[PDB]
């Protein structure tokens, strides 16, 4: 029974960490982010938001292996702003977007529906 | 027509495939003979020519 | 060996809707309206229903349902 | 001139796009169960200790 | 940011089994992981541990426990305040984090008896049944409406089991889907050019690619980007659509707070001080 | 008596030919089970052509 | 399914899947054989789309959560059968408890797992590791005079275990006396065998392939309904293979499962089968050659060019890898030369012959080449007298 | 460790490998080291065998290890190059029409490995940023090979097309200093060619920075495959209206030329070629006109095909499959044989009892008037279950044959082999050569070059 | 304790639970097929 | 136990000379899925020389049509020699001629 | 070497000497040595017989020729 446990897709593993920060060795101002056990469904979408800001130079990530769950983003901001702090935001933004778009939605449903309950 | 009208009847009525042959309209041929005849693929040649 | 719940391309739980379909069919000869009836809108759903053999009927049929 | 050798593997290929050209997977079982002789040099050893 | 535009929802049609509606304002790979979220992210109840008492039926008992599993289950009441089993203090089990079912059949009678989905039993308080009949007053109730033949059974066979029903997501196991299905469409004119047709006259129209309702077929426009997304999410009937909707968001917001405070954590253990 | 001969399954000599499909579910046998295999010491074995 | 009574059929090795279907396209051929009353496979979905390549030449993308809700599953048996011989003048076989107190065995697999007579009971789960039947053959009596007794003195083992279906549970064990009049036995263990990576699969016109990955519903390419497909075959395996009749089989059974009538597919008629079928299926409402927009799952957008998908009746075969899969580390040697065994199933290593040798040579790696040879299968030390080369 | 796999051919069947360890239980390899073990993942094994000191370890590595054995000794070439769905997606992504915008040059980027760091700039500025699919190309070529040509593409005007103007026509493939500046890559620049982009590299980079090479060029066009999409369906099979009735009417006109010269024939005054008898001349005549309707019936559905073919776009790439195919699949499958002849007499004088005695017609002795599409008649069925055969028994014979030729050969050489001083001697040390191959060279470092003094 | 034994068809226990020959009693057949164990197992739904 | 014998280990006759050529006539059958065992029954073998004859009894000889299957043969080393038998195809029992 | 019905233990008398059958060993459960030359009763070994034509069995060197019943053959 060479097959893996279902839930070690997804659980974290106690020796671990859920995020890693390593310094490009190449170009400035690049920065390299491992996220761990989480697949395209977040790696994609902090993609997005990373390229909607108009101070990001290089955006992109990229999941080395199917078999193997991680992901990696690299960014690459101005010779001023922080890559830490432009991920810090695209978060924070992405919060606060999907919030609003949970609030709007409520709202919308809050609408003379009868089938609500 | 008469032959499959009992054939189609065949599901209550008493009748066989040995019937079918026994009307002479279906015989067995071996390799052998099959070297002599002149067989023909389908009715709608057989018709159309 | 009975209807699976739940049509493997999709989810959509069809083993509920094997008992409605041959009385369906029992009525009237509309395999069509059939299948419509019951709600099996998608292809995927309708292949589940429509390409089934339901072998347990024969099964069952063996007296020793004791070993 | 043709024998039965020790240390020997055989399982089905398929096909894997993010191996390097000289890489191969191999299931965790069969590595278990194959392996090797490391010789315990003052540097390992604490790498070795761990195993 | 200044540069996060306030997309925009409007339901188009609402059932107790659909849900179907339009985003506007957004970005597709928003649209396309909500899309995943309501697959993979969101939780429900559904069968987990089968124990087997007695099984004389025709069916081998791997096959009763994969039947069983698959089996849907209305969770809205419950499935927030229940904890998940892995994180729940308790050696196997308890009340707190699963709810129990018992299912006890015999074929006495003369005639072959069905193992139906009401025949099954919550030890549980009735707020987490069974989908059908139960406050019903259900136009979809039709002749059986057994929801799901679990087996038949010949005069002489028994089936006695317990099962345990745990809260779990669909990334684990597809028996955790909240999905009957799940459309997604964006561009439905292609002005955007992402698929090339050849021979455009040879494909039909949508529902949605009614607008210049002619047969011109495709005005381009290159300086365009995607935009308003149309969905329509299918209850699996476990779960009700709207509630799949709001969960799907909240859990997608919990695992991106959750994201922060690990890279908050970096910035407080171990200074973020590397780069 | 000089012998036991093999019976070959379902043939004329071989009981099954002779009940019907009820009776055959009966005695746990396939009611499509084509036979005209020979059964020796547990094995089914069928004579190739 | 390959007999209706197997239930009550103690077959030596067998196969069943959970969800047959008959298929969607058939031949008029087909009722005659009631292929319809017995099928050997499932309508899946395919797509020829070529993706991310884990279905590049002869593997298939395959659909996981289908595999979870039960998509090509089934069952093994394997019937494990043994008798009780009295086998002559003194000696005797008997069905028991083994002890190492009491027996010439001690094999490490555990005996605990036994019931008190030799032989489990159904449902109790077994693996590689446990012994199914505990069997001893006395032999010596007591041909050893004066006090050799100590203990184990009376009867070797010999019991039979596991060595291949290395799990499952016991389905069914069976006590009876043979035509011998021996007490004989069988026990049958059942086994689930769920679709993946090395299973070999093949569709009807005669393309097997190996599954190459599967990804979860939230990642195939989806459209519409958004019916992802069950299987992603390549593109490549039909130009060389012109296999085109694998291609029409979609398109009919798209029609068929559609309209909701068991399409024909005899092969000689008039029924004008290429264009008359791509007429029916786009007054339904599809593309009339069966391609559709597909979106990709990784990043929902659209892929650029359209896919043809559709359903076709596809076979899960005997093949399957776990029992494929070997390997050995150091084993049982055989004394007729002492190299290792070559009974794979008795846990035996791979061959290495003249040819995997010449290889060696036209690379030139001398050092390697001994140790396959020599130092890592049979290695032996001898002392030659100096004087003549006799071992003696 | 070392991988094989059985039958054992020749030195590149087993090679060096690294272990990477994952789930599921088979070995998961390279897409592209599928042709020199000539492996299918159709239920096909292969065998691994471990080392057991550093020192055969040390000389595995060295020695039998993949990226090394990239080009074959046999014919200095390639043994493997870019192979399967990556081919034809290289050809796709080449195309100059392909355009590509911020968002996704950026992961593809992202997916190379050896990527400078500095992002290049877009070959259109202005409305929008836009690289060419060349352009992010060029960043996979290593250091900085040349080549010119080596496509042989079927584009243009073979032998005269070149010399009308060099209207660049952008088939023929350049490349300059590390960058691709024109043309279309194909299994010519990229496959087992012996001027392939591969072989170059092999050479002028060095083998490691090679492999590099190949899986920065399988990453990234890959990648852009899963957007693009590729595909093959009825819509890849059909041709139009206009088309279908040239084919029936080729055919019909070389049946009635086929009959015509029967009517000739059977008049007695054929007047017979030179060597053969009349029967023979008759056939070789037959034979020519109906491999004459094939060929020019071929030649229509090729000039048919639209641009979007997928089936053009495997063909054409040089992937999989190739012009006959495509002659079978929507033209006429044409005449079948077996032992180089027609369809024999089987019965007295016939080939099936569905015909006429002594009817050397096309059909009535084993010409295939239908395509694969249109599906076969019954008759040309059995002709071509006939022309089956013969290619399946081909296959077990050739198989054992030559497995047995091949261990005698090396069976006497195995001892020969070149001294220090460089003369090759055998076994009791007489010797061989020389020098060895005449000139001391390596079979592996050889390429085909030009004399300039045969002018 | 009992070694219990169903029988085949007559769908009663065999009572043998020792070393005495196996034959159903009442019962003419000498076919047996040993009971379920009262021993729990489990099954994950997954 | 005479016929018992031959039957069931395939052999052929008095086992102590004659088994050269008539072995492997009978043989366990198959039961894989329904249509091996159709198959099976409705196998027909002719026997041959073995391990590396190349002539004509291994082609599709014409006389085959309407009476062994086109296309339906092993595989393997055995290609062309163990035929299958075409769907309507009969077999004569024979009688006396008097 | 004649005192060996199975005792070499270095450390301590032997008090149990198990058969570790899948890796060729045997073992001595309260200390960690290894003492053996493996075999698994040359009766499985031998049985080499397989995939090749096993009916007639070209490797039988070993008839059974039942000698209980009789003494001398
Ligand atoms: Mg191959
Ligand atoms: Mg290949
Ligand atoms: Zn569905
Ligand atoms: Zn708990
Ligand atoms: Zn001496
Ligand atoms: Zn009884
Ligand atoms: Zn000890």
């Amino acid at each position: 029974m060479n097959a893996p446990p279902a839930f070690e897709s997804f659980l974290l593993f106690e020796g671990e960490k859920k995020i890693t920060i390593n310094k490009d060795t190449k170009v400035p101002n690049a920065c390299l982010f491992t996220i761990n056990k989480e697949d395209h469904t977040l790696g994609n979408i902090i993609k997005s938001q990373l390229l909607k800001d108009p101070q990001v130079l290089f955006a992109g990530y990229k999941v080395p292996h199917p078999l193997e769950h991680k992901i990696i983003i690299r960014v690459q901001t101005t010779p001023d702003y922080s890559p830490q702090e432009a991920f810090t935001n695209a978060i924070t933004d992405l919060i606060s977007e999907l919030s609003l778009l949970e609030e709007r939605f409520r709202v919308a449903i809050k609408d003379k529906q009868e089938g609500i309950e | 027509k008469r032959h499959i009208d009992q054939l189609k009847e065949r599901e209550y009525n008493n009748y066989s495939w040995q019937d079918l042959v026994a009307s002479g309209v279906v015989e067995y041929i071996d390799t052998l003979e099959e070297e002599t005849v002149m067989l023909a693929m389908t009715p709608d040649d057989l018709q159309e020519k | 060996m009975i209807i699976p719940v739940r049509c493997f391309t999709c989810g959509k739980i069809v083993g509920n809707k094997w008992e409605a379909y041959l009385g369906l069919l029992q009525a009237e000869y509309t395999e069509g309206d059939a299948l419509d009836a019951l709600g099996l809108k998608r292809y995927c759903c309708r292949r589940m229903l429509l390409a089934h053999v339901d072998l347990i009927e024969k099964l069952l049929n063996y007296a020793p349902l004791e070993k | 001139m043709g024998k039965r050798v020790d240390f020997s593997a055989r399982t089905v290929i398929t096909p894997d796009p993010n191996l390097s050209i000289d890489q191969v997977g191999v299931p965790r079982s069969i590595a278990a169960n194959m392996t090797f002789a490391e010789i315990v040099t003052p540097f390992n050893i604490d790498r070795l200790q761990e195993l | 940011m200044p540069y996060a535009n306030q997309p925009t929802v409007r339901i188009t049609e609402l059932t107790d089994e659909n849900v179907k509606f339009i985003i506007e304002n957004t970005d597709l790979a928003v649209a396309n992981s909500i899309r995943r979220v309501f697959i993979a992210e969101v939780p429900i109840i559904a069968i987990d541990w089968v124990q087997i008492d007695a099984n004389s039926s025709v069916l081998h008992d791997e096959f009763i426990a994969h039947r069983l599993g698959l089996i849907p289950l209305i969770s809205d009441d419950i499935v927030d305040k229940l904890q998940y089993s892995r994180d729940c203090t308790c050696e196997e089990f308890c009340p707190e984090c699963s709810v129990e079912f018992t299912l006890d059949v015999r074929c006495n009678e003369d005639q072959t008896r069905h193992v139906t989905s009401r025949d099954l039993i919550s030890n549980s308080p009735r707020v987490i049944p069974v989908t059908s009949r139960n406050r019903d007053n259900d136009p979809n109730d039709y002749v059986e409406q057994d929801d799901i033949l679990i087996v038949k059974l010949r005069k002489g066979q028994e089936l006695r089991l317990r099962a345990y029903a745990k809260k779990g997501f669909g990334k684990e196991h597809a028996k955790w889907n909240p999905t009957a299905g799940v459309a997604f469409e964006y561009d439905p004119d292609n002005a955007l050019r992402h698929t090339v047709y050849p021979k455009p006259e040879e494909w039909p129209k949508s529902e949605y690619s009614e607008l210049d309702e002619d047969e011109s077929q495709a005005p381009y426009d290159p300086n365009g980007k995607p935009e308003r997304f149309y969905y329509n999410v299918e209850s699996c009937g476990s779960l009700r659509p709207e509630t799949i909707v709001l969960s799907a968001l909240s859990g997608l917001k919990k695992k991106l707070s959750d994201l922060q405070t690990q890279l908050s954590h970096e910035i407080q253990s171990d200074v973020l001080t590397i780069n | 008596f000089i012998g036991k001969i093999p019976i070959m399954l379902r043939s004329t000599y071989c009981l099954l030919n002779g009940l019907t499909d009820r009776d055959l579910c009966e005695l746990n046998e396939c009611p499509l089970d084509p036979g005209g295999y020979f059964i020796i010491n547990g094995s089914e074995k069928v004579l190739i052509a | 399914v390959y007999i209706t009574n197997f239930h009550v059929r103690m077959d030596t090795l067998a196969h069943v899947l959970y969800y047959p279907q008959k298929p969607l396209v058939t031949t008029r051929s087909m009722e005659y054989l009631r292929f319809r009353e017995l099928p050997a496979g499932i309508n899946s979905i395919v797509a020829i789309a070529s993706y991310t390549g884990y279905n590049q030449e002869d593997s298939v993308i395959m659909n996981r959560s289908a595999v979870d809700r039960g998509f090509f599953r089934s069952v093994f048996y394997r019937s494990y059968k043994e008798q009780e011989s009295k086998k002559g003048f003194d000696q005797e076989e008997v069905f028991e408890k083994p002890t190492r107190e009491t027996c010439q065995g001690m094999r490490h697999a555990i005996y605990d797992k036994l019931d008190d007579d030799g032989l489990i009971a159904p449902g109790v789960r077994v693996s590689g590791d446990d012994v199914i039947i505990g069997k001893t053959v006395t032999l010596p009596e007591n041909e050893d005079e004066l006090e050799s007794t100590n203990r184990r003195y009376t009867k070797r083992d010999c019991s039979t275990f596991l060595r291949t279906s290395e799990t499952g549970i016991v389905d069914q064990v069976m006590v009876t006396l043979n035509q011998e009049g021996y007490k004989f036995c069988k026990i049958r263990v059942r086994s689930v065998r769920i679709p993946q990576i090395g299973d070999k699969f093949a569709s009807r016109h005669g393309q097997k392939g190996t599954c190459g990955i599967q990804y979860r519903q939230e990642d195939m390419p989806f459209t519409c309904e958004g019916i992802t497909p069950d299987i992603i075959i390549n593109p490549h395996a039909i130009p060389s293979r012109m296999t085109i009749g694998h291609l029409i089989e979609c398109l009919q059974g798209k029609v068929s499962a559609n309209k909701g009538e068991i399409g024909d597919a005899t092969p000689f008629n008039d029924a004008v089968n290429v264009q008359k079928i791509s007429n029916l299926l786009s007054d339904y409402g599809y593309h009339l050659r069966g391609n559709e927009v597909l979106y990709n799952g990784f990043t929902g957008r659209k892929i650029t060019s359209q896919i043809f998908i559709g359903p076709t009746y596809y076979q899960r075969l005997k093949h399957m890898v776990d029992d494929k899969i070997h390997s050995r580390a150091r084993g049982p040697i055989q004394i007729l030369n002492r190299q290792p065994m070559e009974g794979r199933s008795r846990d035996g290593g791979l061959r290495f012959g003249e040819m995997e040798r010449d290889c060696q040579i036209a690379h030139g790696a001398a050092q390697f080449l001994r140790e396959r040879l020599f130092e890592a299968s049979d290695p032996y030390q001898v002392h030659v007298c100096n004087l003549c080369g006799i071992m003696a | 460790v070392i991988f094989n796999r059985q039958p054992t051919l020749h030195k590149m069947s087993m090679m060096g490998h690294r272990v990477r360890i994952l789930p599921w239980s088979t070995f998961r390899l390279n897409l592209s080291v599928t042709t020199p073990y000539n492996a299918d993942f159709d239920g096909d094994e292969m065998n691994l065998h471990l080392p057991q000191s550093l020192e055969t370890r040390a000389e595995i590595q060295e020695l039998a290890m993949v990226p090394r054995m990239i080009v074959t000794p046999q014919s200095n070439r390639p043994v493997m190059g870019i192979v399967q769905d990556t081919l034809t997606a290289v050809r796709k992504f080449t195309k100059r029409d392909v355009f590509l915008e911020r968002g996704e040059v950026m992961n593809l980027l992202m997916f190379l490995s050896t990527w400078d760091g500095k992002v290049p700039q877009p070959a259109i500025l202005k409305p929008r940023p836009l690289w060419t699919g060349k352009q992010i190309f060029s960043l996979i070529i290593p250091g900085h090979i040349n080549c010119i040509r080596t496509h042989s593409t079927h584009p243009d005007d073979e032998d005269s097309g070149p010399y009308k103007h060099i209207s660049p026509g952008d088939t023929k493939v350049v490349v300059e200093n590390g960058e691709l500046i024109m043309g279309i890559l194909c299994k010519k620049s990229l496959g087992t060619s012996a001027g392939s982009l591969v072989h170059i590299s092999y050479l002028e980079m060095g083998h490691d920075i090679t492999r590099l090479f190949y899986s920065n060029i399988q990453t990234v066009i890959n990648n852009w495959l899963l957007i693009e999409g590729h595909t093959i369906g009825i819509g890849d099979s059909i041709a139009d209206s206009k088309t279908y009735q040239d084919i029936q009417n080729t055919i019909k006109k070389a049946k009635q030329d086929v009959i015509e010269v029967i009517e000739k024939a059977h008049n007695n005054e054929l007047e017979p070629t030179p060597g053969n008898t009349l029967r023979q001349t008759f056939e070789n005549q037959v034979n020519r006109i109906l491999n004459d309707a094939r060929d020019k019936t071929g030649s229509s559905a090729q000039k048919s095909l639209s641009e979007y073919n997928n089936f053009k776009s495997m063909v054409v790439s040089g992937a999989k499959g190739s012009k006959i195919n495509i002659s079978q699949v929507i033209a006429v499958v044409g005449q079948q044989n077996v032992e180089g002849k027609r369809i024999p007499f089987g019965f007295k004088h016939r080939t099936l009892p569905h015909f006429i005695k002594d009817d050397y017609g096309p059909e009535s002795r084993g010409f295939v008037e239908n395509s694969y599409l249109a599906g076969l008649t019954p008759t040309e069925f059995f002709f071509h279950a006939m022309g089956g055969r013969e290619g399946l028994i081909d296959t077990a014979v050739k198989t054992a044959e030559t497995g047995y030729i091949q261990r005698r050969l090396i069976k006497s050489m195995e001892s020969v082999m070149v001294k220090y001083d460089a003369t090759v001697r055998n076994s009791i040390n007489q010797v061989v050569q020389l020098r060895y191959g005449e000139d001391g060279l390596a079979g592996e470092s050889v390429e085909f070059q030009n004399l300039a003094t045969l002018k | 304790q009992p070694m219990i034994y169903i029988c085949g068809e007559c769908h009663t226990e065999n009572e043998i639970k020792s070393r005495d020959p196996i034959r159903c009693r009442e019962c003419g057949y000498r076919i047996m097929y040993k009971k379920r164990t009262k021993r729990l197992v489990v099954f994950d739904a997954r | 136990d005479g016929l018992k014998y031959s039957l069931a280990t395939g052999n052929w006759g008095d086992q102590k000379k004659a088994h050269q050529a008539r072995a492997g006539v009978s043989q366990v059958l198959n039961r894989l899925t329904f249509a091996s065992t159709l198959s099976h029954l409705r196998r027909l073998n002719s026997p041959i020389g073995r391990d590396g004859k190349l002539a004509k009894p291994r082609q599709l000889h014409n006389t085959l049509w309407g009476m062994v299957c086109p296309a339906e043969t092993p595989e393997g080393h055995a290609v062309g020699l163990v035929k299958n038998l075409a769907l309507m195809a009969y077999i004569s029992v024979g009688s006396q001629p008097s | 070497l004649d005192a060996l019905p199975r005792v070499t233990c270095p450390n301590h008398p032997d008090a149990i000497l198990v058969e570790d059958y899948r890796a060729g060993d045997m073992i001595c459960p309260e200390c960690g040595l290894v003492v053996g030359d493996r075999v698994i009763d040359v009766g499985s070994e031998w049985r080499t017989f397989s995939n090749d034509k096993a009916t007639k069995d070209p490797s039988r060197v070993g008839d059974s020729q039942n000698p209980l019943l009789s003494d001398g053959d």
